[PDB]
RNA sequence: GGUUGCGGCCAUAUCUAGCAGAAAGCACCGUUCCCCGUUCGAUCAACCGUAGUUAAGCUGCUAAGAGCAAUACCGAGUAGUGUAGUGGGAGACCAUACGCGAAACUAUUGUGCUGCAAUCU
RNA sequence: CCUAAGGGGGACUCAUGGAGAACAGAAAUCUCCAGUAGAACAAAAGGGUAAAAGUCCCCUUGAUUUUGAUUUUCAGUGUGAA
RNA sequence: GAGGUAAAGCGAAUGAUUAGAAGUCUUGGGGUUGAAAUGACCUUAACUUAUUCUCAAACUUUAAAUAUGUAAGAAGUCCUUG
């Protein structure tokens, strides 16, 4: 056996995360959050500063960052919402070894919502964790364990696979 | 330009855990906590109800344990329900319920505790200890064994334990994870809690999924529609079950369609066997030769 | 300044063995000691509570008293012309049963089956062991094995 | 400044090396141990002279630099610099100590100085050559004992350069295709591992 | 709106700087120059 | 003999890269009314066993595989060491006598065994 | 020094490296993979610890009461500590 | 039974340490390519890989000799049952 065709071997999207890191703390990343609620639906979740730096004007445990994850339906319209702005073209050097790629926008109205200038204009920042069936292996608590070499996500499906499902173009 | 890591001396200095700690299935701290019995009760055993679910079946052993490994004393499955009259939905909270009755009424069977200690006859689902008997033997006393099962209120372990605590056994629980129990207000709705023994749960979702969407109702409860059992009709289901449960819960094995030595070569023909080392030193020859 | 504090010295004899750091396996949860038990002591660095003191890590002694998860082991240790009775309270994680006594009690019933069927052939049996005596005559066969001259062999430097 | 050697000659002391429980330690006068022509192939020197301890013992620091800068300049000056490949076997890791740089109060010392602990039979320096310039390499060093204190033997070694194979070992390993360069040293084949790998690395193995 | 926090998972209890950061690590971002 | 649940010893069981896996089991797998938990039904909870798959997990086999384990006309009775002499030597140290005796190295072999219960082409 | 940095329970895995994501760069945040501990555990050093003893969360006061036995230092006295 | 000293080890962890070789610089410079492309080349220095010389009272997988704990019965063993 060990068939390559095999429907259980289908690559699909478990998450898609975004991420905005705002530098700072307060009516900034409030509006972050509120931006990413706006987009996702779901209430995102707040990240502190690992450490301080002064050159980035950050401070140990002071919330600097927002992000959401979101899984399913959601994910795929937010995904094809973000390559609309990326006109569908990404590049090689966005998929990293292990079968993932993410892009960033620039401005957030860019993906079809309302502007207000109280909010004002916030990047954001796309990732999409790919994987086949049978990653809740190395997810489950009982009999946790390590996913197959041939069943692991690497660069090249992923960038086949990404052209196939949007015919979009990944500039090598 | 980085240090390879899987180096030999990262395996030769490399501890390897217990080999069923490396599968993920003996938590060894909690396993030390439930075995170890106080060294004044020299060989007195203590005694695990252990209970895992897989994606088709409960298991429900009660075990004490030993150097050489663990000697089971009594054992019921869930796929032993069927012979009792339940055969759909083998792992409902109800099916967990049913479990831990019958490996209950198994034990004291085995014990001989039978006509003494029969259980919680009448289900209402009030939270309630198998209290000893005075001038008589006390109750044969069980701890619950959920593995590496997460403690939630509403989980099925609990319903193996509510079972096994109304056949009779003697196991220390408290009624807070049990489904029906209202942690802001402290107390057990035991109507909620009867409902979930008698596969209320499941009827109320036959009874509302059939009239919104009957086409997910059709593929979700096939079985019932063709054993014609609606949702009023469950319960008994149930009942009767435990009822029958209370009246032979001897342990009958299934017939086997073949024998041991049958099945042994059978199952000896799809088994690769390990080269000679005559074999393994030919093929390296060989290999060497086509090298040139 | 000298230091003499309770576990001082204990670098390397409190340490776990290479390679057998971590849990405890559970046979060491499920021995069962009696009142009378020949046990050895050795501390488990892992385990802090009911450690011995480092004097007696390595010592061998009776059980006298058992408890919840700890046995009372007697030991004499010398004080200055005499021996001093100690009694040691060690988590049974400290404690292991001596392999002396299997052995003896083993010759205890070789001795009394011998001596039973003895009685049987109305014969007799000396149940004293012997240490080992020099060995009788022989003749060695020199069949294929002609004796082989040696001598001492030169200096050599071999760097 | 220094005091006479004859006050360290004697591995009375425990080792004690730079560490961190002492740190302000100067550094030994020896730095280069290898010398000549240091980047020639296996091949190119098959015999080696030792110098040897007969003695436990102990070596400065200073003796090392002095003996191994008389070995190495006799030698280039007779049969040039290329001529040989002379290596120093013992490096200075124990520290000696000094008091007086009161009376015997407090009187642990200072660091003073390095020193290599030697055994009897411990090889100080080593040199391969080519056979004809025997006689010029065995004379370097038969100076360069004289920077050291106690005996010391000049030793005409049975193997092929400063490898492990004696000259005959060495040569059977060869027209076997077993050995392989490494630079200044070789490789030998192992019959454990990767079969591909091995045949791969050592082409002209005549398998048996 | 509700506000979760992203969980500590490191262990690092020092509130300093963190591991491979120097300077001259760096490329040249003007090497177009 | 396979498989599951619970284990004992805790790598001869681990690790890397390949290949195969009948039956059952296990597994992935489907759904969100209900108990429950999340930024996210991904994990956790519950429901169905129904729609699918051996792709992965798991199991076994392969590799002059890494590691590990064991053995030894391997090294080596070497290194070290208890005891002795009005032994040698200026000394450093060494030999001898009566005893004990390694580690590395080298070579070869192996690569989980097993207890209770249940189940299976 | 600490009302937790004591006690119980639960969930998680650390240092670091690699490959990826707007501003973002050697260092901000996100994702995956590797990761026997190379982290952390108040404070010296040593030992100990990975479904934890580490990190985070929930509940708490056993850091309570009574008076004996024992270990260390030891005279087998006291004190401290256990 | 216990031990971690002698010895041994360092192509075993930690720490110290000599020399080349082969690779990668894409996250080092100098020079030489370009009318500019960071996209090559010569070089040293970095790392990586397989090697190489030498070490440790406060290093270690291993690990003696000597010394050291216990046992070798009648207060024991077995059988039956208070």
């Amino acid at each position: 056996s060990d068939k390559s065709q095999n429907v259980m071997r289908e690559l699909r999207i478990e998450k898609l995360v975004l991420n905005i890191c705002v530098g700072e703390s307060g009516d900034r990343l409030t509006r972050a959050a509120k931006v990413l609620e706006q987009l996702s639906g779901q209430t995102p979740v707040q990240s502190k500063a690992r450490y301080t730096v002064r050159t980035f004007g950050i401070r140990r445990n002071e919330k600097i960052a927002v992000h959401v994850t979101v899984r399913g339906p959601k994910a795929e319209e937010i995904l094809e919402r973000g390559l609309k702005v990326k006109e569908y073209q990404l590049r090689s050097k966005n998929f990293s070894a292990t079968g993932n790629f993410g892009f960033g926008i620039d401005e957030h109205i860019d993906l079809g919502i309302k502007y207000d200038p109280s909010i004002g204009i916030y990047g954001m920042d796309f990732y999409v964790v790919m994987g086949r069936a049978g990653a809740r292996v190395t997810r489950r608590k009982r009999a946790r364990s390590t996913i197959g070499n041939s069943h692991k996500t690497n660069k090249e499906d992923t960038i086949q696979w990404f052209k196939t499902r949007y015919d979009a173009e990944v500039l090598d | 330009m980085q240090k390879e890591f899987r180096t030999s001396a990262y395996h030769s200095r490399f501890q390897t855990p217990f080999r069923r700690r490396q599968e993920g299935k003996t938590d060894y701290y909690q396993r030390k906590r439930l075995v170890t019995q106080h060294k004044a009760k020299y060989n007195s055993p203590k005694y695990r109800l252990v209970v895992r679910f897989t994606n088709k079946d409960i298991i429900a052993q009660i075990v004490s344990a030993h150097i050489t490994g663990d000697v089971v004393f009594t054992a019921a499955y869930a796929h032993e329900l069927p012979r009792y009259g339940i055969k759909y939905g083998l792992t409902n909270w109800s099916a967990a319920y049913a479990v831990g009755l019958l490996v209950a009424r198994r034990a004291l069977q085995k014990l001989g505790l039978d006509e003494t200690y029969t259980g919680v006859e009448e289900v209402e689902g009030e939270f309630e200890l198998t209290e000893a008997v005075e001038d008589g033997p006390r109750p044969f006393k069980v701890f619950l064994d959920i593995g590496l099962q997460r403690t939630t209120t509403g989980a099925r372990v609990f319903g193996v334990l509510k079972g096994a605590s109304d056949g009779g056994l003697y196991v220390p629980h408290s009624p807070n994870r049990f489904p029906g129990w209202d942690i802001e207000a402290e107390e057990l709705d035991a109507e909620l809690l009867r409902k979930y023994i008698f596969g209320g749960h499941v009827a109320e979702y036959m009874e509302e999924l059939l009239d919104d969407d009957e086409e997910k109702y059709k593929s979700i409860f096939k079985n019932y529609i063709e054993e014609e059992i609606e949702s009023e009709d469950v319960e008994e289901i149930y009942a009767n079950a435990h009822e029958a449960i209370r009246a032979d819960p001897s342990f009958k094995p299934t017939e086997k369609k073949f024998t041991k030595e049958q099945y042994k070569a059978e199952s000896k023909k799809y088994r690769q066997q390990k080269l000679t080392r005559a074999e393994r030193q030919a093929k390296v020859a060989k290999k060497i030769a086509e090298f040139k | 300044g000298k230091s003499r504090g309770y576990r001082s010295g204990t670098r390397y004899a409190f340490q776990r063995d290479f390679k057998k750091h971590g849990a405890i396996p559970l046979s060491t949860y499920l021995k069962v000691y009696k009142v009378g038990d020949i046990v050895d002591i050795k501390a488990n660095g892992s385990i802090q509570k009911g450690m011995p003191h480092k004097y007696y890590h390595g010592k061998t002694g009776i059980v006298y008293n058992v408890t919840k998860s700890s046995v009372g082991v007697i030991i004499n240790k010398v004080v200055g012309n005499r021996y001093i009775e100690k009694r040691v309270n060690l988590r049974v994680e400290h404690v292991k049963h001596s392999a002396c006594r299997q052995e003896f009690l083993n010759r205890v019933k070789s001795n009394a089956a011998k001596k039973r069927e003895a009685k049987a052939n109305g014969e007799t049996v000396y149940l004293k062991r012997q240490a080992a005596k020099p060995r009788g005559s022989r003749i060695i066969s020199t069949e294929g094995n002609i004796p082989q001259t040696l001598a001492p062999v030169a200096y050599e430097t071999f760097i | 400044a220094r005091r006479p050697a004859r006050c360290y000659r004697y591995c009375k002391n425990k080792p004690y090396p730079k560490s961190r429980y002492n740190r302000a330690v100067p550094d030994a006068k020896i730095r280069i141990y290898d010398l000549g022509r240091k980047k020639a192939t296996v091949d190119e020197f098959p015999l080696c002279i030792h110098l040897v301890s007969n003695e436990l013992e102990q070596l400065s620091s200073e003796a090392l630099e002095a003996a191994r800068i008389c070995a190495n300049k006799y030698i280039t000056k007779v049969s040039g610099r290329d001529s040989f490949h002379l290596r120093v076997r013992v490096h200075p890791f124990h520290v000696l100590r000094i008091n007086k740089m009161q009376g015997m109060r407090g009187a642990w010392g200072k660091p003073h100085g390095l020193a290599a602990r030697v055994s009897i039979g411990q090889i100080i320096m080593s040199a391969r050559t080519k056979d004809s310039n025997k006689d010029v390499v065995i004379e370097g060093l038969r100076r360069a004992r004289y920077k050291f204190p106690g005996q010391q033997k000049i030793i005409i070694s049975k193997k092929w350069g400063f490898t492990p194979l004696n000259r005959d070992e060495y040569i059977a390993k060869k027209t076997n295709g077993e050995v392989i360069d490494d630079g200044a040293y070789v490789k030998f084949l192992s019959r454990k591992g990767n079969l591909e790998a091995n045949l791969q690395q050592f082409p002209n193995y005549q398998y048996s | 709106p509700s506000a979760p926090s992203r969980e500590v998972v490191k262990k690092n209890t020092s509130s300093k700087k963190s591991d491979a950061a120097p300077a001259s690590a760096d490329p040249a971002k003007a090497k177009k120059k």
